[PDB]
């Protein structure tokens, strides 16, 4: 179970990779600059590279902003009332609410940054959640969705597992790491709109590779 | 399609 | 268990609240059969009114879940305001008749894609038909779906709430049985448990460009939207980016 | 909220 997922060959891809003016600006450049260190991590995926090529280009493009909301909400957990970024910068609610996204940005602080805190999610939850974020069958495209769905399910096996000889006094850990999965989706879903909304308002510097992800083919 | 993701990918 | 005198109740209110698609009998219509428009008026007329009816019976259903009672009423208004549209998409979905393509309410009504369309899904139609059908591999029960039902009701994200935490601790036990139970009526295939569970994610998609509809609808009717449509899928606080004042 | 309230009245 804990053998095709290999649970702490996940961290080793969390690990191999974690170490203005106006806010949104600061949070469009901490996204273009974590897509590349995106497509490390995923790369470096216990299968994740297998699968087709066109393949990996779908499943990235399709989480890629839950897979980096899922990170630097993770990375904020010791931060009080805000998100720091991969650029080293806070960023406050306050801060937030001046560009008119304080609500998203609060949804994010709620229900993904204080979750994540009260229940000590580590670094290994971490990433089978955004391991199984980034295996979504349901991808249209896909070839041979069969395959993403095997691997995602696979994670579900050490995940439980992983989680079962680690906090085994804690039954429900399993459902409890799976339910901020819809709010992922939830405020991913927020999140992506508001950038279109950025973009199609051409204000705000977008960078090139956040750019690709925000271009359909 | 897609360029930089689409390498980058790769090596 | 003894968790399980709560999975077999739910399980109850389910079937009493939400009729099975094998018991009901079916009866078809076709106006709007041929092709879409922007909405048929008498489906628009028919299918307002089963809703209506179903938001009642699905608030009915959350009472008799064990503990939701006994729960402040903003906050269960609340968690019944953000869940219903979650529930009506679920309930709709395993009356799905996959070979004719269908639909059936609980009266048996049975409209075709297209008339789920011309009715007011709209835009929203091709996206519940597929949860429709990412639902059938599945093969989940009455009690399953009742659990599920249950567990998005009984959920203590929403905003707004008073006692998150009793209702975070309240939902515990509901996903515990519906992890035993899924496990023990189905050992061979155990990660169905997570499989079901997470369904709510493609869910909450679906339930969010339904509140959207609920408004970008109650314009093209020539009336007004029913009250309780009303009461339940609306209220939520201007969309961002938005400057404060 | 007029008629939920009567609702889980009852
Ligand atoms: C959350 C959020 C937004 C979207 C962000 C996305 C899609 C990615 C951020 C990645 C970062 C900030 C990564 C890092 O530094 O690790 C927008 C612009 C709508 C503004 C309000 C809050
Ligand atoms: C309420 C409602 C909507 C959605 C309903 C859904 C998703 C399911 C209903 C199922 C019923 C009413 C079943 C039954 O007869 O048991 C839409 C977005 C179209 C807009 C108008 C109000």
């Amino acid at each position: 179970a804990n053998e095709d997922m290999p649970v702490e060959k996940i961290l080793e891809a969390e690990l191999a990779v974690e170490p203005p003016n106006d806010p949104v600006t600061n949070i469009c450049q901490a996204a273009d600059k974590q897509l590349f260190t995106l497509v490390e991590w995923a790369k470096r995926i216990p299968h994740f590279s297998e699968l087709p090529l066109d393949d990996q280009v779908i499943l990235l493009r399709a989480g890629w902003n839950e897979l980096l909301i899922a990170s630097f909400s993770h990375r904020s957990i010791a931060v009080k009332d805000g998100i720091l970024l991969a650029t080293g910068l806070h960023v406050h609610r306050n801060s937030a609410h001046s560009a008119g996204v304080g609500a998203i940005f609060d949804r994010v602080l709620t229900e993904l940054v204080s979750k994540m805190r009260d229940m000590q999610m580590d670094k290994t939850e971490l990433g089978c959640l955004r391991a199984i974020v980034l295996f979504n069958p349901d991808s249209k495209g896909l070839s041979n969705p069969a395959e993403v769905e095997a691997l995602r399910e696979k994670v579900y096996a050490s995940l439980e597992a992983y989680c079962k000889h680690k906090y085994p006094e804690q039954p429900g850990r399993f459902a409890k790491l799976l339910l901020r999965l819809p709010a992922l989706r939830s405020i991913g879903l927020k999140c992506l709109e508001h950038l279109f909304f950025f973009k199609l308002i051409g204000d705000t510097p977008i960078d090139t590779f956040l750019m690709e992800m925000l271009e359909a083919p | 399609n897609h360029p930089m993701l689409m390498n980058l990918l790769k090596d | 268990a003894e968790l399980d005198d709560l999975t077999e109740k739910i399980r109850k209110a389910h079937q009493e609240t939400f009729p099975s698609l094998c018991q009901l009998g079916k009866y078809t219509t076709n106006s709007s059969a041929d092709h879409r428009v922007r909405l048929d008026l008498g489906l628009w007329d028919k299918f307002s009114e089963l809703a209506t009816k179903c938001i009642i019976k699905i608030v009915e259903f959350a009472k008799r879940l064990p503990g939701f009672t006994g729960l402040t009423i903003a906050d269960q208004i609340t968690l019944l305001k953000a869940a219903c549209l979650d529930i009506l998409i679920l309930r709709i979905c395993t009356r799905y008749t996959p070979e004719q393509d269908t639909m059936t309410f609980s009266d048996g009504l049975t409209l075709n894609r297209t008339q789920m369309h011309n009715a007011g899904f709209g835009p929203l139609t091709d996206l519940v038909f597929t949860f429709a059908n990412q639902l059938l591999p599945l093969e989940m029960d009455d009690t399953e779906t009742g659990l599920l039902s249950a567990i998005c009701l009984i959920c203590g994200d929403r905003q707004d709430l008073e006692e998150p935490t009793k209702v975070d601790k309240l939902q515990e036990p509901l996903l515990e049985a519906l992890k035993i139970y899924i496990r023990k009526r189905r050992p061979s295939k155990p990660h169905m448990f997570p499989k079901i569970l997470m369904k709510i994610t493609d869910l909450r998609s679906i339930s969010a460009k339904g509140a959207e509809r609920v408004i970008t609808l109650k314009m093209e009717i020539p009336g007004s939207m029913p009250p309780l449509i009303q009461e339940m899928l609306e209220n939520s606080e201007g969309h961002e980016p938005l400057t404060p004042s």
